[PDB]
């Protein structure tokens, strides 16, 4: 299978400059005639192209940040490097980068293929701040007929994102993590919900597992009922 | 330059039903070797787009039938013959044949699906955060629809205003339905001048209003459990 990684910082200080980087698996660039293009997606906006460079080396920009972009290639280490100066707040998205590939023994036909998971750059003077997690407790106050919910509460880290799988090794059916919202303090919050029979609560153990790469920390909470 | 418009840009529709929606470039969008670069995609809530149809009318592999587009030269269409709950999600039309490479403003795709109430729970704060001098009580509005809900605070019977923040889930893929969180923000010592926490639901699917509620330092009474020695 072929794949691409975006990878890089996640925090940048305005007026700074942004080095992403996009790695490939399951072909060599070094040997390809594909292009490689980077696009970003500020939240709730639509897809902005940003960059594209050919196999050859050649490359177009968007001509209304072409003088803050550069777009490389490093055959070696299989990558291709986005280079981006001057950092602004409206800056702030998620960045992916994008495969053009090409298809037919002859060269007949291209289009882009494979995208990259994106990578979430936040352009802000604050410095990072690992998360707090709290338990949300299951209790007859968080349950209706036959369904229980309990949670975690994801709280006061800088920047986003926070992923929260459940059970050391994720579960799903009733998952529910709730977009972050940044809060007066200045740090984000979020609650990740988990709705199971009501009936089996004291039965099953339930251990939220909250990673926060740009600040390094790992947090496991177990979340139990009950006080009295 | 060179601008991409779609028709329209909320779409709802009820599951099993035709769908239809439209892109338009300014100029001709035409490559001069004369293929025309037109792509759709599909991305779903804080995921990566994925290609549907590519060249306007080829369908990428692992793309459902239903799925098959249309029109040349300025005019687009992307057609799903039988709408299905996985369809959900953020529709964009892209245009790689002219620099800039452009995509469509977006079209959010919506299931009209069947009503549906949410079930409504609370959670008071942990210990430990209250430990730290915050209180966050979080009410949870599960599996609804549709969207519009209405959640109110009440502390020791009044209303709050100002200290509250919701956050919505996208439509479920599977289900069709909704999530919100409605999280009451305090500090320790606010919230230990008030004895009933109560969060109140209001939808287009209760007949009336249902509250839930607790009160702060006290297990409730369906949670009755034995003394110990």
């Amino acid at each position: 299978q072929v794949t691409l990684k975006e990878s890089g910082p996640t925090l940048v200080k305005p007026t700074q400059t942004l080095t992403l980087t996009c790695t490939f698996s399951g072909f060599s660039l070094r040997t390809s005639r594909v292009g490689v293009s980077w696009i970003r997606q500020p939240p709730g906006k639509a897809l902005e192209w940003l960059a594209h460079i050919y196999w050859d080396d050649d490359k177009r920009y968007n001509p209304s940040l072409k003088s803050r972009l550069t777009i490389s290639k490093d055959t070696s280490k299989n990558q291709v490097v986005l280079t981006m100066t001057n950092m602004d707040p409206v800056d702030t998205a998620t960045y992916y980068c994008a495969r053009r590939g090409f298809y037919g023994r002859k060269y007949e036909v291209n289009h882009f293929d494979y995208w990259g998971q994106g990578t979430t750059v936040t352009v802000s003077s604050a410095s990072t701040k690992g998360p707090s997690v709290f338990p949300l407790a299951p209790s007859s106050k968080s349950t209706s007929g036959g369904t229980a919910a309990l949670g975690c509460l994801v709280k006061d880290y800088f920047p986003e994102p926070v992923t929260v799988s459940w059970n050391s090794g994720a579960l799903t059916s009733g998952v529910h993590t709730f977009p972050a919202v940044l809060q007066s303090s200045g740090l984000y919050s979020l609650s990740s919900v988990v709705t199971v029979p009501s009936s089996s609560l004291g039965t099953q153990t339930y251990i939220c597992n909250v990673n926060h790469k740009p600040s390094n920390t790992k947090v496991d909470k177990k979340v139990e009922p009950k006080s009295c | 330059d060179i601008v991409m418009t779609q028709s329209p840009l909320s779409l709802p529709v009820t599951p099993g039903e035709p769908a239809s929606i439209s892109c338009r470039s300014s100029q001709s969008i035409v490559h001069s070797n004369g293929h025309t670069y037109l792509e759709w995609y599909l991305q779903k809530p804080g995921q990566s787009p994925r290609l549907l149809i590519y060249q306007v009318s080829t369908r990428f592999s692992g793309v459902p039938d239903r799925f098959s587009g249309s029109g040349s030269g300025t005019d687009f269409t992307l057609k799903i013959s039988r709408v299905e709950a996985e369809d959900v999600g953020v529709y964009y039309c892209f245009q790689a044949s002219l620099v800039p490479l452009t995509f469509g403003q977006g079209t959010k795709l919506e299931i009209k699906r069947t009503v549906a109430a949410p079930s409504v729970f609370i959670f008071p704060p942990s210990d430990e955060q209250l430990k730290s001098g915050t209180a966050s009580v979080v009410c949870l509005l599960n599996n609804f629809y549709p969207r519009e809900a209405k959640v109110q605070w009440k502390v020791d019977n009044a209303l709050q205003s100002g200290n509250s923040q919701e956050s919505v889930t996208e439509q479920d893929s599977k289900d069709s339905t909704y999530s919100l969180s409605s999280t009451l923000t305090l500090s320790k010592a606010d919230y230990e001048k008030h004895k009933v926490y109560a969060c109140e639901v209001t939808h287009q699917g209760l007949s009336s209003p249902v509250t839930k509620s607790f009160n702060r330092g006290e297990c409730a009474a369906a949670d009755y459990k034995d003394d110990d020695d």
